[PDB]
RNA sequence: GCUUGAGUCUCGUAGAGGGGGGUAGAAUUCCAGGUGUAGCGGUGAAAUGCGUAGAGAUCUGGAGGAAUACCGGUGGCGAAGGCGGCCCCCUGGACGAAGACUGACGCUCAGGUGCGAAAGCGUGGGGAGCAAACAGGAUUAGAUACCCUGGUAGUCCACGCCGUAAACGAUGUCGACUUGGAGGUUGUGCCCUUGAGGCGUGGCUUCCGGAGCUAACGCGUUAAGUCGACCGCCUGGGGAGUA
RNA sequence: AAUAUGCCAC
């Protein structure tokens, strides 16, 4: 659950508009800041199995979405994960 | 800044030392910046049942928007305060201004 | 030998056995009675008849400490809750209060295993 | 006869109106049945919250023989 | 269960009045539920069936409402 | 940090050794050393009164302050050192008015945590206080038995001792053993436990790590002769005594305090 | 390219969903003491056991561990195993309303990885109650059982391992379509909240039953009905899920 | 409360 600041604010600056919160760069963002979010969580309730499955389970969707764009516009994703800093 | 109701009940020999807890304790809550919405003294009332063999005790209400931090201390106030015999500190989903029904 | 006028009466009557106690408002025993200690053995020491012999005998053992009310207070689940009342009353003795204080923990450990019988 | 929280539109049971609160528990200090008392389901589980809370506040009983 | 003789209250009246509160209370039933454990398996089990007579029993009711036997 | 060893060799096959990074790497603080000479068990007589005991690797002595006298004076934990001394680490802590100084390493501590010694001090972990002050319940070390003589009590490592009660002038505290003891209220005492409680899952792993440690071999009573131990003696593996000390005293049970000056401040046994 | 699949954002919602920390009262047990006597406890009866060294009962004050009566509900949440006192911190999922956004980003999944009741294992603690093992009494032809009286591991915690259960709605996951009725629970809209009313619409869930299906029993819009996608699995019984 | 068993074609 990232903040609705944060969330504006990665809106803003990832996505053409302040209304573009579908947009794939967007998504991709909001699942990277949540998933280093909630690192830290995990780091001292390594027992928190059911809270690391909706992490797991964001993991895979910006795994997916990182597919998808990159079988699409491969410039965009090279972008983003450069922007990121996710190594694939 | 989350809406905390904060209610702590006294041992009956230090009712007169009970305004200076509130004083002490809504300054705190200022100096955090944190912002008192409500408080009320509902005096000294009798127990429902024996809380260490005291059956009467001297009960404060108030409620802050004070940070989670000092809301911490607070709760390290009462834990280590021996004349606060009982203390509860609830999330609230929005700040009360109201009259509490004991008043 | 001291005067109390107003006692306790504790009846605590389990599946097998009634005990009786008088008492002052204190909890000190004045006296006491039991199902087994009224000629009563095996199938026969845990019916409410041997529960009002029982407390008809207490009722008769304290009788000099000059007792006129009694407070009662029932442990228990026992057939003892009933007769020891009546035959306290048939007794003599004034009851003002008729309490239940059966143990009932608020979960508390863990009863023993259910018998196969 | 039905809940008296819908039938206000008040819904949540605040725990410290001891006097609504005694509405709801038998004079041996329990919580009195939804099906008894005609509460909803939501309106009972907020009741139950307050009661206990009461409890642990010493407002209520947690049973008549202490 | 605490009750209260009252003024002018004989003492029949009194021990009735008691058994009610004590029933009302429910002591014994919990007191014979609590003599054993019974495990966790079979307090669903008994759960369960308990509310399946019920319903059973109460669609039987008023279903043979709807039945003429003699 | 507990680290098991590789089997690369018979003598490390089996050792277990607590590594804990926080440990200062360099040389002790110099101005609070002395000298430490061993013994070997022997007294002023040159007897050896406490047998199994020499050799060993040469140590120094590090001045700990047990009595955490200078009170309502802030210090802060400059580093944790390593005390061949004793099972606990030790902290060295420099006041404000720049005194540096040695105390017991309590669990939870590092370099820049603040303490404080006094009766205003904070009632958090590291300070010192007198358990007329120290709340009901604590977990506290370093206690000290007699007013100011200094802490006596739990100060190995990992230890605690908790305050159970207070009864005007006393308190009575539970101790590791499971003593049950009663303290005068002024004597001083410690917050939290003391560090270093991985120590006891170390393994040494071969007859040369308890060497190290001048800890000299163990014969068994009943290897000796008869004129030299009551077990000794027998063709072949015998026994049939009851099993006692070197010198008679039966040594499985038979109990041996003996101190009515103060069995008064005993309230339970460990038993 | 498009948006109706899929997903994101905005507002709220209900919940024993999870992890951490604290605390509350009831109760059993034990310890110290007071009153107080000869029984208690147990059973189908009985005896072992406890007790005149003063038990049981009753009262006061402590200690400690475990579990959370009532609420409590074929109620709720969770992928499953499972989760129920109260409070706080961190946190996952579901859902509803209106709009905007991205534009097939989807479904399944061999091998792989994670989670996975209870029992069990390793280390360090803890240990009230219960209780395999064990011992005694009884029952019996015998009774290494049921019953009784005690009782250790273990149940409890931290970490690690095991990886199995009638792990079961004996029903793989996803999607579409196909008469109903009575509920339960959670939102949301209209009016009249004109008496907590009706009138709709979503989500999940319980019972009965229609067509159809099934060997029958039964399932029956939460299909075992009519179809599509992918995976797993079966090929007489025993041997054997063993070597 | 205890109440074990039933081999000779059909
Ligand atoms: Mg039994
Ligand atoms: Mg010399
Ligand atoms: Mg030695
Ligand atoms: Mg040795
Ligand atoms: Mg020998
Ligand atoms: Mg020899
Ligand atoms: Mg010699
Ligand atoms: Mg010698
Ligand atoms: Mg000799
Ligand atoms: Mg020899
Ligand atoms: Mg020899
Ligand atoms: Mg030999
Ligand atoms: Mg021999
Ligand atoms: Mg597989
Ligand atoms: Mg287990
Ligand atoms: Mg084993
Ligand atoms: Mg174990
Ligand atoms: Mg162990
Ligand atoms: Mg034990
Ligand atoms: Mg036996
Ligand atoms: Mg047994
Ligand atoms: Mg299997
Ligand atoms: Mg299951
Ligand atoms: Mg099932
Ligand atoms: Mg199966
Ligand atoms: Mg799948
Ligand atoms: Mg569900
Ligand atoms: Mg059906
Ligand atoms: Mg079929
Ligand atoms: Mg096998």
């Amino acid at each position: 659950s990232l903040s609705t600041e944060a969330t504006a604010k990665i809106v803003s600056e990832f996505g053409r508009d302040a209304n573009d919160t579908g947009s794939t760069e967007v998504q991709v963002a909001l699942l990277t800041a949540q998933i280093n979010h909630l690192q830290g969580h995990f780091a001292e309730h390594k027992k928190d199995h059911h809270s690391r499955r909706g992490l797991l389970r964001m993991v895979s969707q910006r795994r997916k979405l990182l597919d998808y764009l990159k079988r699409k516009d491969v410039a965009r994703y090279t972008q983003l994960i450069e922007r990121l800093g996710l190594r694939r | 800044m989350r809406h905390y109701e904060i209610v702590f009940m006294v041992h009956p020999d230090q009712s007169e030392q009970v305004p200076g807890m509130i004083e002490r304790y809504t300054a705190a809550i200022t100096g955090a910046e944190g912002k008192i919405h409500r408080l009320e003294d509902w005096g000294r009332r009798q127990l429902a049942y024996p809380i260490n063999k005291l059956h009467k005790a001297h009960y404060v209400l108030m409620n802050v928007e004070a940070p989670q931090e000092v809301i911490d201390e607070l709760e390290t106030t009462f834990r280590f305060n021996d004349a606060v015999i009982r203390s509860m500190v609830m999330r609230t989903k929005h700040a009360v201004t109201e009259a509490s029904p004991m008043v | 030998r001291k005067q109390v006028s107003d006692g306790v009466a504790h009846i605590h009557a389990s599946f097998n056995n009634t005990i009786v106690t008088i008492t002052d408002r204190q909890g000190n025993a004045l006296g006491w009675a039991t199902a087994g200690g009224s000629g009563f053995r095996g199938s026969r020491k845990s019916t409410p008849f041997a529960a009002q012999v029982a407390a008809e005998r207490c009722a008769d053992a304290v009788k000099e400490y000059g007792i006129k009310n009694l407070e009662v207070m029932v442990k228990g689940p026992g057939p003892g809750r009933e007769s020891t009342i009546r035959a306290l009353n048939a007794a003599g003795f004034r009851i003002t209060n008729i309490t239940d204080v059966t143990p009932i923990p608020h979960x508390g450990c863990r009863p023993p295993k259910k018998r196969r019988v | 006869k039905f809940c008296r929280f819908t039938a206000e539109g008040v819904q949540e049971i605040d725990y410290k109106d001891i006097a609504t609160l005694k509405n709801y528990i038998t004079e041996s200090g329990k919580i009195v049945p939804s099906r008894i008392t005609g509460t909803r389901a939501k309106y009972q589980r907020q009741l139950a919250r307050a009661i206990k809370r009461a409890r642990y506040l010493s407002l209520l009983p947690y049973t008549d023989r202490h | 269960p605490v009750i209260k003789v009252r003024e002018n209250e004989p003492f029949d009246v009194a021990l009735r009045r008691f058994k009610r509160s004590c029933e009302k209370a429910g002591v014994l039933a919990e007191v014979r539920r609590r003599e054993f454990y019974e495990k966790p398996t079979t307090e669903r089990k008994r759960a369960k069936a308990s509310a399946v007579k019920r319903h059973a029993k109460k669609l039987a009711r008023e279903n043979a409402r709807r039945t003429r036997l003699y | 940090a507990v680290v098991k060893c590789k089997p690369t060799s018979p003598g490390r096959r089996h050792v277990v050794k607590v590594v804990n990074p926080e440990l200062h790497k360099g040389k002790p603080f110099a101005p609070l050393l002395e000298k430490n000479s061993k013994s070997g068990g022997r007294n002023n007589n040159g007897r050896i009164t406490t047998r199994h005991i020499g050799g060993g690797h040469k140590q120094a002595y590090r001045i700990v302050d047990f009595k955490r006298n200078k009170d309502g004076i802030p210090a802060v934990v400059e580093r944790l050192e390593y005390d061949p001394n004793r099972s606990a680490n030790i902290a060295l802590v420099l006041y404000k008015d720049g005194e540096r100084r040695y105390i017991l390493a309590p669990k939870g501590l590092k370099a820049g945590d603040q303490i404080q010694s006094g009766v205003d001090a904070a009632i958090k972990p590291g300070n010192t206080l007198p358990m007329r002050n120290i709340p009901v319940g604590s977990t506290v070390h370093n206690v000290e038995m007699k007013p100011g003589k200094g802490g006596q009590l739990a100060r190995s490592a990992g230890t605690y001792v908790q305050i159970v009660a207070r009864d005007g002038a006393y308190v009575t505290l539970r101790l590791r053993s499971g003593e049950m003891r009663k303290v005068e209220a002024d004597c001083r005492a410690t917050l939290g436990e003391v560090g270093n409680a991985e120590h006891m899952l170390r393994v040494l792993g071969k007859a040369g790590a308890a060497r190290w440690r001048g800890v000299r071999p163990t014969v068994r009573g009943t290897a000796m002769n008869p004129v030299d131990h009551p077990h000794g003696g027998g063709e072949g593996r015998n026994f049939g005594k009851h099993p006692v000390t070197p010198w008679g005293v039966q040594t499985k049970g038979k109990k041996t305090r003996s101190n009515k000056r103060t069995d008064k401040f005993i309230v339970r046994r460990r038993s």
